[PDB]
């Protein structure tokens, strides 16, 4: 059956530093991983290696607790992480997210 | 900062 698997893109605490020197090792553009952002307290934040650059994105909550980048609201983290991985996260280029090797 | 506008 459908291998019941943690994620292995979230890293739980880990400095934006530290996030950006892993990813700028990986392969492809895409590769991404779920931080939780030391720079406020429950708040989360998205980052994705491109090119030479890794590009991080502060995940939003609205009234409802819902998440969301952009405009598109998701119930959760799993929900707007996949749903990336064909949609674009970026406003100036097509990158779509890809799981990390 | 961040690519997305955060408000």
């Amino acid at each position: 059956g459908s291998h019941m698997k943690p994620h292995p893109w979230f890293f739980g605490k880990i400095p934006r530093a530290k996030a950006e020197e892993m990813l700028s090792k990986q392969r492809h553009d895409g590769a991404f991983l779920i931080r939780e952002s030391e720079s406020a307290p429950g708040d989360f934040s998205l980052s994705v290696k491109f090119g030479n650059d890794v590009q991080h994105f502060k995940v939003l909550r609205d009234g409802a607790g819902k998440y969301f980048l952009w405009v598109v609201k998701f119930n959760s983290l799993n929900e707007l992480v996949d749903y990336h991985r064909s949609t674009s996260v970026s406003r100036n280029q097509q990158i779509f997210l890809r799981d990390i090797e | 900062g961040y690519v997305n506008p955060t408000y």
